[PDB]
Order: C-alpha cells, then sequence, then structure tokens
RNA sequence: GUAUGUCUAAAGUUAUGCUCUUAUUUACUAACAAAAUCAUUGAACUAG
RNA sequence: AAUCUCUUUGCCUUUUGGCUUAGAUCAAGUGUAGUAUCUGUUCUU
C-alpha cells in the first residue's frame, strides 16, 4: 500500500538507488538533470547534487567505497565522493547518452552501458575503459 | 534537401573496437586522485464601496510561473 | 493505424494535399448586461423626475 | 494502480524506477508525474485475511 | 474559369517530364564497378 | 487526492548545507594538533 | 603538447573522437534522446517509426502555437504516449526559460542569441497565459458582479451630473477644428519616421497613407467619420516584445488605416474632454507639467498644507503609494461600453470597444482579445485615464471629491482649496494618480488615527506585534532617514491601507500590499517619503532637524507660500529602479552594436547620458550605485571600441581619442564618469548620514586633465522653477503694461529671457502656435507611446514644441577642448601634420558623403 | 512601377492562387502565399483565407435558432463582434451583415471588408498582368527539390554524357586494332575501395549439412559461359 | 568578392489547330557600368 | 479437374527521414547584356 508521496524534482525521476550501508538515505536523479538525496524515514530533502547537462539516467551507490557512480545522456559517467559530495573522477568514451551503471561487487571496477550498443568496464582508480 | 536527417540508429562503438588506436595523451586523463577510498568494516462611509458596506503538477499554470509573468512582463 | 502525418508547418518535399488536410456561454454577461441596461434606465428616468 | 499528482496528464501515470530498501519491506518508487512514491507491506494482513489474487494458471497462454 | 484545381494539373503536367549497350568484358568491367 | 493514510511532502530546500557530507569519513586515531 | 603534435605527425589523427555535450550541441543531443526514447515506447506499445515521429514534431510546433494537437483517428495510448513527451520538454523548456531570464535580470553571463531566444521564449509563454486568462473569462464570466458594476455606474452618473458635464459630440461633418485635429494626428504618425533613411514595404505603406491624407484631408475626413460612425469589425493587432533585460514590454502594431481613424479620435477626445473638463485637476500626467516639475508641485503642496508637520496634539501624516495593479486587462468591455456612452456619443463609445475587440496574433499564435484594454490603441490613454477616473472616484468618494476638484463654475487648480476648512474637513488632504500610481496624502488627529486603528486592529489583531515584518521601506535611504517601524506609527500605515484598500473592489483591480509604500511622519517619525516620476523623496521639517545645515544641489527648499521662509528639506535620489533601467539601456547598446561605427556608438552613449542627466539633475547628486554604474557604462562604451580595434592598451587611447568632438574626428563622447565618487564606510552608510569622509577614483587616465563632467552644464531642476517663476512674473506684469500701453510685446522685448522659463518663454513664438493651441493629452499621448512602437525618444517627458529646448550643452565641447590641451595639443595626437593640410581651420570633414553612403541603397547581402 | 499601398478587390484568379499556395505552404508561411500574388499583402491574405477562403467556415443561411442566439448575444455582448462571431462559430462579418439585415462604399473609396467580398470573376480576356501571375504561380508550384539536389540531377546527367563520350572514343581506338582501357576513376583517398578489385567484404554462407560440390561446379561453369559469351557477342443508412 | 569544387585531353607504347519570320511584354541573372542641376570633393573602397 | 478477364476483400508495394529565436530577415532600381517567355502576322500542317 501507499504510505509517501515526495515532490521536489522539476522532471521526471528516471532513477534511485539506496544506500547499501546504513539505509539511512536514497537518491534520485531526474530529467532536470539533477539528483536528490533524501532521508529514508522522513523523505525529508537532504541535499542536492547538479553536476550533469542533461536526464540523470542511473545511479549506483557502492557498498565497499564511499562513492556514488551516475550517468547521463550528455555521454558522462561521473564518481562523486560521497565524504565532499563532490565529484573527483570523469570516465571518458561513450559515444552517447549512457542508460546504465552497475558496480562490481568485488572488483574495483564499473560497468556502464547505453546508446552505443556496448558495455564498458572502468577501472574506477585509473578511469581507463 | 535530404542532407536534415532524423537518426535511423546511433553509431555503435563495435566500429571502433576494430580500429587501432593511437597515442594521444589527453588533459583529462592525466593522473589525479589516485588512490582509492574504501568504507569502514464620517470619512469612512462617503464611499461607494467599504468595510462600511496549492502545488500542481503543470509548470505553465502554477502561481509561480504566472507571478514569473506578471513580474518579467510588463 | 497510426494516420499519415501531414504537417502544417513543414512540407519537405512540396506535396500538394487538400486543404482539408493542411488546416463559452456564462449567465454572468446576460446577468451583467441586463444589470447595466437597468441601471441606464434608472438614471435617464430619475434625472428627469429631479428637474421636474 | 498508481494516482497521478494533481493535473498530471494521463500518460504521466507511469512508474519509471523503483528499488526494495535494505530491508526490502519498503518499495521506493520514481514516476514520470515527477514524484517519489514510497510502498509498505500492510502490517493487518494475514494468510487468511488478504489471500492476494488466486492461483489460477492460465492454460490458454502457452508459456509453461 | 481559372481553378486551384486546374492549375495544380498544370502545374503536374508541367513538371511531369539514352540506352547504351555492352559490347565487351572491359564495358562490363566499367559498368560493374560503378554500378 | 491521495487519501488521509498517505503523506504528502513537497521539497524545495535542502535541509542540510552542501558540505555536510553524506558517508562521514572515518578518523580510528583521535588527534589533538 | 609538443608530444602530441608530433604524435599526429608520425601517426596520423584518431579516428575515435567523441563529441562532448558542449552548450552548442546541448538542443541537438537533447532532441536525439527524446526522439528514441518516444519511438522505443511507441514501438514496444504497438504489435517506418521516423513517419510515426512526425507527429512528435508536429506536437510541438502546436504546443509552441499553444494550438490544440489533435490527430483524427489516432490511437489513444499512442497519442498519450506523444502527450506526455511534450509535457516533458515543454517543462524543460520553460525551466530553461527561467532560469535564463534570471541571468539576464542579473547580469550574469549569457550569450546574445541566448537573450534573443529567451524573448522569444518568454513572449510565447506570456501570449500562453493570455490567451488561458482570456478562456478562463470565457468560462467563469466577468469576474465584477452585476451588483457592483451597477454601484460604478451610478458613481459615475453622480459625479458627471454633479459636474453638469456635456457629453462629447460626435465629430461634425463640419467641425470647427478638423482641420488642425487632422495635422496633429498625422504629425503624430509621422513622427516615427522623421529620420529612418531605410524603410520595408510595411512602413513604405503607412508613410504613403499618410502622405495621401495630407494630400487629401477632406476626403481623409470624411473616411474617418464613416469608420468612426459604422466600422465594427478591425483587422488583427501584431504584438511584439521589447527586450529591457529587467523584464519585456508588449508592443502593439495596428493596421496604418485605422490608426489613421484611432489617432484622429484620440487628438478629438483629448481636446474635446479637455474643453468639457472632464478630467480632474489630480489626474497625471498632464499637459501643465513635466514629470520632474510635477515632483517639485507635489512636494511643496505638501509643505504648504496648513499645520501638516506640527506633532504637538500627537498629529500624524501618512502618505500612502500604491499601484492600481492589472488596471487595464481587467476592463470588461460591456461596462466600459455602459460608461463611455455617458461621456461620449455612443457611435464613439461602440467604436473604441469593438476596436478593443481584435485578433492579437504573433508568428503561429492567434486569440481573440476578448477582455481588457489594448494599450497600444492610440486613444487607450484616453480610456484608461477614464477608468482611472472611476476609480479615483471609488477612493475618493463624491464629497471628497467634489471639494478637491472644486464646483464646475470654478475647478481648483491642483492641490488647491476654495478654503483652508474645507482643507481641513476630511483627512484625506492630497490625492494624485499617475496613470496607475495612486499617491494620497491622510492627516490625523491622535484621536482619529486611534480609532482607525482600533477597528483595523479589532479586524486583524497582531498579539506579538509582529506588524512591522513586510512593512515596506524605503531601503535607498539610511536606517535613521527612512520610516523608523514603531508599532504605533505601523499599525496606522497598516490601518490606513486596509482601509483604502476596501474602498476598489478587486474586480477592478488588484490593490496589493506588496506593491504599496505607507509612509508616516509623526513625533517618532520626522520623515516623509515617498517615490514619485523615478524620483526617490524625503521631506525632513526644519523644526525637525537636530541642526539645520546647508546643502548642495539635490536637496530641495520647501518655501512656506504664507512666510515666504523655507520649512522644509526635500532630499532627492535616483530610484533603484530607474537606476537598471538606465543601465539595461547601456546593455541593449552594447548588444545592439556589434558591428556598428565608433561614432555611432559614442552617439548612442551621449544620447543615453543626456536623456538620464536631463532628466534627473541633482537627483543624481546623491546617488552612489549610480555614479558606480555610470562609470562602468562609460568604460564598457569605450571598449566597445578598444576591442574593435583589438586593443585595450591604456596609452594608445588617451581622453582626446573619445572625448575630442566629431568635428576634430574625435568620438565626441560627453562624460560623467571622470568624477570622484563619494566614498565612507559603508557599515555606518547604511545607518546614518556619513556625509562625504573619502573619496575613490572614477574614470582615469595617464595624462594629467580633467575632463568636464556633463552635471555642471545642465541648471538643476529646482533652480529652473525658481528662475522660472521670476521670469513668467515678470512676463505677467510686461504683458499687462503692454496692454495697458495698447502695445504689443517686441520679440526683443523679452530678450535674455527668452531661453528661461518652464516652458520656455520662446514657446510663446512658437512658428505653429495656432496650430498646437489645439494639441491636448500630449504628455501622456508621447509616454503610451511605448506600447505602440519598437523604437522611442528616450525624451519620452518632453515635448520641445509645448515646453521648448529645456537644456543647452554647446559650453561642453568648448570646455572639452580646453581640458584636452586646446586645438594644438589634440591635433598632436592625429595624422594632421602628415595631410600636409594648411590650416587646421579648414578642417572640413565630410559628414555627408562617402563610399558608404553610396553603397547602402545598392542590392547587397547581409555580408 | 512601385505599388506601395496593396489591396483592392479580390479576383477569381487571386482566391485559386491563394488556394494552390496554402495546398503546398500551409496556413504558417503568408508572406510566401502572398508573393504568388501581385496586389495582396501578407496580412491581406491571411485575412481572405480565415474570413472567406477557409472552407470550414459556415456560411449557411441562419436557423431560427440562430437569429435568436445573435439578437441575445448582441444585446448581452455590445459591439464585441469577433466574440459574438466566436461563440457562433460563423464569420465576424456575417454575424454582423444578418445582425443589420435582422434589425431593419462609392467609386473611388477604399473598401475596408474587401477579404470578405464575393470574388470578382474572370472575365474571358485575362489581362496580361493575371497572366503572367499565373505563369509564375504555376513555376513556384511546381519546384521540390533545393539547390544541392538540382545540381546533382544536372550532374548525375553530365557524367553520363562523359562516359558516352569516353566509350566512342575507345570503341574508335578499339575498331582500329589500338586496344585501350577505360579510365578508372581517381581515388579521393589512401584506402579508397576499388569494388571490381576484389569481393569487398565477402561473408561466404555459413556451411552447412548438406554436400554443394556439385552444384558450385555447375554455377562456376556458367558463370564461365555468361563472361566467354559477353566478351564474344556482348549484350444510405446515414441518418442524424 | 569569397569559401569551395571540377578540368587539364600522347607515349614514360607490357608480347595475343502546330510551327516560323520578327517587333514587343514579363521574370530571373550579371564585382559589367565614374550616368549633366538640386576653380571642379562617393571614388578603388563592401562578403557568409 | 486446368486457362483468361472482371469485382470486392487483403497487401500500399517509388506511398512527406531531425533540431532553434514560426531559425532570421527581405521582396522600391537605371542602362546594356544573357536566358526563358507573351501577343500578332505570314508560313508550316
Amino acid at each position: 500500500k501507499l504510505s509517501r508521496v515526495i515532490n521536489g524534482h522539476l522532471g521526471w525521476v528516471r532513477c534511485v538507488a539506496i544506500d547499501p550501508v546504513d539505509n539511512e538515505w536514497f537518491i534520485t536523479g531526474s530529467n532536470d538533470t539533477t539528483m536528490k538525496v533524501w532521508d529514508l524515514a522522513t523523505g525529508k530533502l537532504k541535499t542536492t547534487l547538479a553536476g550533469h547537462v542533461m536526464t540523470v539516467r542511473d545511479v549506483a551507490v557502492s557498498d565497499r567505497h564511499p562513492y556514488l557512480f551516475s550517468v547521463s545522456e550528455d555521454k558522462t559517467v561521473k564518481c562523486w565522493d560521497l565524504e565532499k559530495n563532490q565529484i573527483i573522477r570523469d570516465y571518458y568514451g561513450h559515444l552517447s547518452g549512457v542508460r546504465t551503471v552497475s558496480i562490481h561487487p568485488t572488483l574495483d571496477l564499473i560497468a556502464t552501458a547505453g546508446r552505443d550498443s556496448v558495455i564498458k568496464l572502468w577501472d574506477m582508480r585509473t578511469r581507463i575503459p | 534537401t535530404t542532407s536534415h536527417r532524423p537518426q535511423l540508429e546511433a553509431r555503435s562503438g563495435a566500429k571502433a573496437a576494430a580500429y587501432t588506436p593511437t597515442g594521444i595523451e589527453h588533459a583529462r586523463l592525466l593522473p589525479g586522485h589516485t588512490t582509492l577510498k574504501y568504507r569502514k568494516f464620517s470619512w469612512r462611509k462617503g464611499t461607494a464601496f467599504g468595510r462600511h458596506k496549492g502545488y500542481i503538477n503543470d509548470m505553465t499554470k502554477s502561481e509561480y510561473h504566472q507571478e514569473f509573468l506578471h513580474k518579467h512582463v510588463r | 493505424k497510426i494516420p499519415a502525418a501531414v504537417s502544417n508547418w513543414k512540407n519537405p518535399n512540396g506535396y500538394t494535399v487538400a486543404l482539408e488536410r493542411r488546416v463559452t456561454i456564462n449567465d454572468g454577461f446576460m446577468k451583467l448586461s441586463e444589470a447595466l441596461e437597468n441601471a441606464d434606465k434608472k438614471a435617464r428616468q430619475e434625472i428627469r423626475s429631479k428637474m421636474e | 494502480a498508481t494516482r497521478e499528482m494533481v493535473g498530471s496528464l494521463e500518460g504521466e501515470r507511469s512508474v519509471l524506477c523503483s528499488t526494495f530498501d535494505k530491508t526490502g519491506l519498503r518499495l521506493i518508487t520514481g514516476e514520470a508525474d515527477k514524484s517519489i512514491k514510497i510502498w509498505k507491506q500492510d502490517e493487518t494482513a494475514t494468510k487468511e485475511s488478504e489471500p492476494g489474487l488466486a492461483w489460477n494458471p492460465n492454460l490458454s497462454a502457452k508459456r509453461f | 474559369h481559372v481553378s486551384a484545381e486546374q492549375i495544380l494539373r498544370d502545374v503536374y503536367k508541367k513538371g511531369q517530364k539514352t540506352n547504351i549497350d555492352i559490347l565487351d568484358l572491359e564495358e562490363l568491367r566499367e559498368y560493374q564497378r560503378r554500378k | 487526492p491521495y487519501g488521509k493514510e498517505v503523506e504528502v511532502l513537497m521539497e524545495t530546500k535542502n535541509t542540510q548545507s552542501p558540505q555536510t557530507p553524506l558517508v562521514e569519513p572515518v578518523t580510528e586515531r583521535t588527534k589533538l594538533q | 603538447y609538443i608530444g602530441n603534435l608530433i604524435t599526429r605527425q608520425f601517426e596520423g589523427r584518431s579516428n575515435e573522437i567523441v563529441k562532448t555535450t558542449t552548450k552548442q550541441r546541448l538542443d541537438a543531443y537533447y532532441d536525439l534522446e527524446l526522439r528514441n526514447s518516444v519511438m522505443d515506447d511507441i514501438l514496444e506499445m504497438m504489435p517506418k517509426a521516423r513517419t510515426i515521429l512526425q507527429h512528435l514534431s508536429e506536437a510541438w510546433r502546436c504546443w509552441k502555437a499553444n494550438i490544440p494537437w489533435d490527430v483524427p483517428g489516432m490511437p489513444a495510448p499512442i497519442k498519450k504516449i506523444i502527450e506526455r513527451y511534450i509535457k516533458s520538454k515543454a517543462d524543460a523548456w520553460v525551466s530553461a526559460a527561467h532560469y535564463n531570464r534570471e541571468r539576464i535580470k542579473r547580469g550574469a553571463h549569457v550569450e546574445k542569441t541566448m537573450v534573443k531566444k529567451n524573448l522569444g521564449r518568454l513572449t510565447r509563454l506570456w501570449i500562453k497565459n493570455e490567451q488561458e486568462r482570456q478562456r478562463q473569462i470565457q468560462k467563469n464570466g466577468p469576474e465584477i458582479t452585476p451588483e457592483e458594476a451597477t454601484t460604478i455606474f451610478s458613481v459615475m452618473v453622480e459625479w458627471l451630473e454633479s459636474r453638469s458635464f456635456s457629453p462629447i459630440p460626435f465629430p461634425p461633418l463640419t467641425y470647427k477644428n478638423d482641420t488642425k485635429i487632422l495635422v496633429l494626428a498625422l504629425e503624430d504618425l509621422k513622427d516615427v519616421y522623421a529620420s529612418k533613411v531605410r524603410l520595408n514595404a510595411s512602413e513604405r505603406e503607412e508613410l504613403a497613407l499618410i502622405e495621401e491624407a495630407y494630400d487629401n484631408p477632406h476626403d481623409t475626413l470624411n473616411r474617418i467619420k464613416k469608420y468612426l460612425l459604422t466600422q465594427r469589425v478591425f483587422k488583427p493587432v501584431d504584438i511584439t516584445m521589447m527586450e529591457n533585460y529587467q523584464n519585456i514590454s508588449p508592443v502593439y502594431s495596428v493596421d496604418p488605416l485605422e490608426k489613421i481613424t484611432d489617432a484622429y479620435l484620440d487628438q478629438y477626445l483629448w481636446y474635446e474632454a479637455d474643453q468639457r473638463k472632464l478630467f480632474p485637476n489630480w489626474i497625471k500626467p498632464s499637459d501643465s507639467e513635466i514629470p520632474p516639475l510635477l515632483v517639485y508641485k507635489w512636494t511643496q503642496g505638501i509643505n504648504n498644507l496648513s499645520e501638516i508637520w506640527d506633532v504637538s496634539r500627537g498629529q500624524s501624516a501618512v502618505l500612502l503609494e500604491t499601484t492600481l495593479g492589472e488596471m487595464a486587462e481587467k476592463i470588461d468591455f460591456t461596462l466600459l461600453n455602459r460608461l463611455l456612452r455617458l461621456i461620449v456619443d455612443p457611435n464613439i463609445a461602440d467604436y473604441i470597444t469593438a476596436k478593443n475587440n481584435v485578433v492579437i496574433n504573433f508568428k503561429d499564435m492567434s486569440h481573440v482579445n476578448k477582455y481588457g484594454l489594448i494599450r497600444g490603441l492610440k486613444f487607450a490613454s484616453f480610456i484608461f485615464q477614464y477608468y482611472g477616473l472611476v476609480i479615483d472616484l471609488l477612493l475618493l468618494g463624491q464629497e471628497r471629491a467634489t471639494d478637491l476638484a472644486g464646483p464646475a463654475n470654478n475647478p481648483n487648480e491642483f492641490m488647491q482649496f476654495k478654503s483652508k476648512e474645507v482643507e481641513k474637513a476630511h483627512p484625506i488632504r492630497l490625492y494624485t494618480r499617475y496613470l496607475d500610481r495612486i499617491y494620497m496624502l491622510f492627516h490625523f488627529e491622535e484621536d482619529e488615527g486611534e480609532e482607525l486603528t482600533d477597528e483595523y486592529l479589532a479586524e486583524n489583531p497582531d498579539p506579538n506585534f509582529e506588524n512591522s515584518i513586510g512593512y515596506n521601506n524605503r531601503k535607498c535611504w539610511p536606517k535613521d532617514s527612512r520610516m523608523r517601524l514603531i508599532r504605533q506609527d505601523v499599525n496606522l500605515g497598516r490601518a490606513v491601507f486596509w482601509e483604502i484598500q476596501s474602498r476598489v473592489p478587486t474586480s477592478l483591480t488588484s490593490i496589493k500590499w506588496e506593491n504599496a509604500f505607507v509612509s508616516v511622519y509623526s513625533k517618532n517619525n520626522p520623515n516623509l517619503l515617498f517615490s514619485m516620476c523615478g524620483f526617490e523623496v524625503r521631506i525632513l521639517p526644519r523644526q525637525r532637524m537636530e541642526e539645520v545645515v546647508s546643502n548642495d544641489e539635490g536637496v530641495w527648499d520647501l518655501v512656506d507660500e504664507r512666510t515666504k521662509q523655507r520649512t522644509a528639506k526635500a532630499y532627492l535620489k535616483v530610484s533603484e529602479e530607474e537606476i537598471k533601467k538606465f543601465d539595461s539601456r547601456i546593455r541593449g547598446i552594447l548588444m545592439a552594436s556589434g558591428s556598428t561605427t565608433f561614432t555611432k556608438v559614442a552617439a548612442k552613449w551621449n544620447t543615453s547620458l543626456i536623456s538620464l542627466f536631463t532628466y534627473f539633475r541633482e537627483a543624481i547628486v546623491a546617488t552612489e550605485p549610480l555614479l558606480d554604474i555610470l562609470v562602468k557604462g562609460e568604460t564598457r562604451i569605450q571598449n566597445r571600441v578598444k576591442l574593435g580595434l583589438n586593443s585595450k592598451m591604456p596609452t594608445r587611447f588617451p581622453p582626446a581619442v573619445f572625448y575630442t568632438p566629431k568635428e576634430l574626428g574625435g568620438l565626441g563622447m560627453i562624460s560623467a564618469s571622470h568624477i570622484l565618487i563619494p566614498a565612507s564606510d559603508l557599515s555606518w552608510s547604511k545607518q546614518t548620514d556619513t556625509g562625504i569622509t573619502h573619496f575613490r577614483a572614477g574614470m582615469t587616465h595617464e595624462d594629467e586633465k580633467l575632463i568636464p563632467t556633463i552635471f555642471r552644464y545642465i541648471t538643476t531642476w529646482e533652480n529652473e522653477f525658481l528662475d522660472s517663476q521670476r521670469v513668467w512674473a515678470e512676463y505677467a506684469t510686461k504683458r499687462q503694461e503692454a496692454i495697458q500701453q495698447n502695445r504689443r510685446l517686441a520679440f526683443e522685448e523679452l530678450e535674455g529671457s527668452w531661453d528661461r522659463g518652464i516652458p520656455r518663454i520662446s514657446t510663446l513664438f512658437q512658428r505653429d502656435r495656432h496650430t498646437l493651441a489645439y494639441d491636448r493629452g500630449h504628455r501622456i499621448r508621447r509616454e503610451f507611446k511605448q506600447y505602440s512602437l519598437e523604437r522611442n525618444s528616450p525624451f519620452w517627458w518632453t515635448n520641445s514644441h509645448h515646453d521648448g529646448k529645456l537644456w543647452n550643452l554647446n559650453a561642453y565641447r568648448t570646455d572639452v577642448i580646453q581640458a584636452l590641451g586646446g586645438i594644438e595639443t589634440i591635433l598632436e595626437h592625429t595624422l594632421f601634420k602628415g595631410t600636409g593640410f594648411n590650416s587646421w581651420e579648414g578642417l572640413f570633414w565630410e559628414k555627408a558623403s562617402g563610399f558608404e553612403d553610396s553603397m547602402q541603397f545598392k542590392k547587397l547581402t547581409h555580408a | 512601377v512601385p505599388i506601395y499601398v496593396k489591396g483592392g478587390v479580390w479576383t477569381n484568379v487571386e482566391d485559386q492562387i491563394l488556394k494552390a499556395a496554402v495546398q503546398k505552404y500551409g496556413t504558417h508561411q503568408w508572406s510566401k502565399v502572398a508573393s504568388l500574388l501581385q496586389k495582396k499583402t501578407a496580412r491581406q491574405s491571411e485575412l481572405r483565407w480565415n474570413e472567406y477562403l477557409n472552407p470550414k467556415l459556415n456560411f449557411t443561411e441562419f436557423s431560427k435558432e440562430e437569429d435568436a442566439q445573435l439578437l441575445d448575444l448582441a444585446r448581452e455582448l455590445p459591439n464585441q463582434w469577433r466574440t459574438i462571431a466566436d461563440m457562433m462559430a460563423r464569420p465576424a462579418q456575417v454575424c454582423v451583415e444578418r445582425y443589420n439585415r435582422l434589425l431593419e462604399l462609392k467609386a473611388g473609396d477604399i473598401n475596408p471588408n474587401a477579404e470578405t467580398q464575393m470574388a470578382r470573376p474572370d472575365n474571358g480576356d485575362l489581362e496580361d498582368e493575371e497572366k503572367e501571375m499565373l505563369a509564375e504561380a504555376r513555376a513556384r508550384l511546381l519546384n521540390t527539390q533545393g539547390k544541392k539536389a538540382t545540381r546533382k540531377i544536372r550532374e548525375r546527367m553530365l557524367e553520363e554524357s562523359k562516359r558516352i563520350a569516353e566509350l566512342q572514343k575507345r570503341r574508335e581506338l578499339k575498331q582500329a586494332g589500338i586496344n585501350v582501357a577505360i579510365k578508372k576513376p581517381k581515388k579521393k583517398y589512401g584506402t579508397d575501395i576499388d569494388y571490381n578489385e576484389d569481393i569487398v567484404y565477402e561473408q561466404a554462407p555459413m556451411p552447412g549439412i548438406y554436400d554443394t560440390s556439385t552444384e558450385d561446379r555447375q554455377i562456376k561453369k556458367k558463370f564461365e559461359q555468361f563472361e566467354r559469351k559477353v566478351n564474344r557477342k556482348g549484350l444510405e443508412y446515414k441518418k442524424p
């Protein structure tokens, strides 16, 4: 059954990810090109991460690193340091919009794919596909 | 004119996968953030009138948009 | 069956299509108008009743 | 069926993304009406009081 | 009388307006290459 | 709209400062410098 | 860098270059992703996609045009898909329009093409909103209720009967003043064309119709009267928006033939209304004074009210200033027709209302205007002031309006009364309305104010005394100079607004607190403040001053006409809105002049600077933010020339390059920014008047020379008004003696006074005075030009035919030549010696011919 | 000779050109439509369409209910003829005309209502001005391709004529016993492919369970035979 | 006037009614052209 | 039981391939030339 409705995004809510460690907050990406972090218990807006020029298509939070990975129609893939709420790494290489991202469960690697019909596996540290 | 076209399909990365690459060094690919972080673990009676006698999901009709238009168009 | 699109702004092939393919009642208004007719008559008659 | 926020088009009544919370007891959904909806299981329910849709595999569809 | 339908029929008629042979293998190769 | 059992929120303001960390950095050694 | 270059030499260039999403690709990439998503949803819902997406393109064009998109036979789920994606694109498009407008307003970086795009988007959004408003009115009916409309009608009836007003008749077929009213109308229509050498087909059509009207006046008059009598259906009106950076404003382009009729009607109505005294003395703008003189008169009028400044018995004065919001757009045509038939012939009223019910077009957008006055009509000023008179009568009431206007047989001049007892008989001491802004001065005894505030507080209690929150106050004055938010005075101000606001039905106009300033003068408040015609004014009585100190220009002395003694000071400042308007005009010059010649850029700067200084004069002296904006503006204007020469090098551009007059090859710029700008501790400056303890440099140059400042060449308004009172009293005396001697005053019997007075004495002998005697409503007509013409004179406030030449800057050129070191020193900077030209005297620049002048008419490409 | 004020009466020929133009350019390019008319402006062409020529307009005789509604709307909305017209779904001028007839210009005058008047018939002798107007209209209505496509057409024709001239010279030389090869197109880049030199990007059929050797030999023999031959001989219930 | 494109052609030998004459109308194109009122002055100058 | 041609139904089989500020603005011109074009007259037919 429905329990809560939260409004705040200025466009469609395209992706969502829960904090996999403490379960205290969840992040959503939107057509408004921003990401918003919400308190799970109360639903209150914690913070807004603005770092894409187009729709944020997917978000992934690492269970091993204090990192958030986000991908957008603007072809970019970005790593945000959750201790600073700032972008620290950018992964360049997709020819067109990136639709999905998945963090490897045991390796410091991320998988991303989109309209260019290929999956790119990136070493987190060097940002090399 | 046919030069102005919609996209029938997007260029696949499989094409570039077969190409032989060059050794250009890009500024954005230089070393940086080289170490990964890990998690732990009477004057008032003489007038004809007087006391003596929301959010909606549609930007173009929200009161915010209307007041924006009233403010910027005169 | 999606109908074929015919734009009223764009015609890339320069085609010619049939003109057909290219191409509020509230009682408050009547009530207001008749109230103003009554006010007009009221004044028109009252002035005469005052001058005579 | 979800309910779209006031002023939305019928097409905006669309679920775009979802994730369960870490405990699996809350479902988070993002929708085309720009809202985030939180769903939870009814704690007053029981196998007998809320049976849900009946187990009645449709033989007409040959997906068995 | 002039009519729009008449005008457009005249436009249609106004706009609605060589068989080379291959004699040997060399001309066939040229033709096939071009095609 | 959704019934009296549903909490409807309109969040336009960030409740915490941008610099407030989302994942607190561990500091297992206390320093006095 | 070199390693990469050499790598390209041996290995060649990479074939796998991925272009990023930069600002120049954002729209294209957004379109690619939108189309791909729409296609995916459609193909997955269906059991040639490039043909299907053509409906998406059409739905977007329909949305932009506000045309309803509906394809007969379109599958319902596909329609819903297209509609939701169209709404998502719309939301992004609107969000970007809001974002870019906010950037433009605050002066943030924004490309010129983006500015033009933003203007286009805001125009379409405004028209969409307007179309929605019109449709809502048609659905829900008129907002004005029948009983309130009846009340309003009876109010105008009672007023007009009391004045014994004679309704304006239809312009007789043999009207005594036809030819003069026609010449005046055609002069006003011709004015637009008075110096544009390049015309398009539409401009040529209008100018040919005007020329025909001059050649055939009788046939023109016949046609005009026939249309007034019978034309009830009219051509559509084009609408466009002018960029003002802080905002945009509508411009209405009416059909030229209809425009000729409207201009004649406007001149006729204003003339006849003036002859019949339709508009009382309080309605402004008025032909009798320019806006600065209106502000001066109003200030002196307040100062001359009996016992206005006394506070011994706990008395207080309240100056309420507010805007009649959306007054013009809320005008109902049925009520308008009925009210117009009260003052004009029914054929004229019917023509006027039919003329408002026209189609409004903008590109592919089109709608019928069913409610609200079209401000671009030539006679819209008349309608506006008449509906304003209705609102004035609602605010004042029959009794007080009669006291203010005086008997119809013997009307009071502005702010005067037939007796002191009439002046004191009612709390509303003074009233004036400048178009949509009303100014009311109330005087209350201790018990009257206490009784009023007691009733206000009874209806709207304030238990924690938070009424000081959101109480609008003049931020431009220091904390000790603006209104003091004392509980009693704050409550009285709110009670006065609460009393006045109840007098006007919301269906007629939106009187909002956020659009109101209420200044209280009391024992706890020594300063009375108001803003009028762009001037910020602060009146401080002498009896309230700690010490009386001499002041510079910019502080008017208010004289008590009874004692002929100075009893109060009025401090002046330029309002923040006008400062922003000046900065916006400079921005408009820089944005337009991308390919303009250096001389035309300097000329535009001069026009704007002269407009600013000749209008505000001494109010500029104490407005530090305006001095800062003047310095930046003048520097940016010089930078446009420097950047045009690809160099900002200071030594390359000594002052002689910019300020040398045009006749010596300089740009002839006029300076205002080479002055020293006042500086003082900002912390203290926000709390109290710190005086001028320090100076900070303005514009500077290496050369040791002081450039003259324009302000020193313009006589301040106070001095013009005092000298005007003098020369015109002397003229009045000479006039009476001239008739006693049965002489005529000779032209040189008034020598020395000719260039003095407001209006100038020279206007008495204006060449066309025999026609201009009929030119009525000329000030409001000139101000309303903003709604009907895209390019307007910045001198909207003065008419040289009626006022005369109000400034003379010829001495500035002489003194700038002296400041630059004379002709000798100036020419040492030029190539003059290399020309071998004999004398600097023969230096006649051929300012009227050249190759580019021969070429401008030819068939040429944009390049 | 210039024309500074356009207008006058709408002739039939102008209405027909306007309709053909609308069928091509739609209803948002009134300047392109008016460009086909010599005496009418863009705004006049738009008015003629919106007020008279648009097929959706209701010019039918007024029903009694419409007469009552017209008198009522004329009393409720005094002089607001375009609002009334919008409510009646009829042209504003038609409503004013009917209202006047329900309540009961000159030589050298400007007609303000010309766009709503009936078209002046084309008398059988078209004036030269209108004949040239029709010729220009037919020419502009015919075009459909831009400069690049048109140049490609002429370029393909020229390429064909060059091809035939090349073969003519080669045939004359061949008849004289001078065998010469045909000019191959010049490479535009290092990797520019010659599609005859090999089976470019050949994708041979996937092997199957059935043997094809005996039919491959037959196809090979037939291909050889064909090529040698070319070398030797050449080639009523509707109800409301 | 550009951008820019195309061309350059022996030898340096690879074995066997419907038209016509012609006088006009109309449109488009032309970096072609120093054009007589309004002690000699548009004058070598304009391009995506 | 097998041809040929009709008519209907099905198939649409040369059967509109993006974006922005409707992307923007313009449509008054002398001589001579070039190309197309118009009326008439004889001539062709």
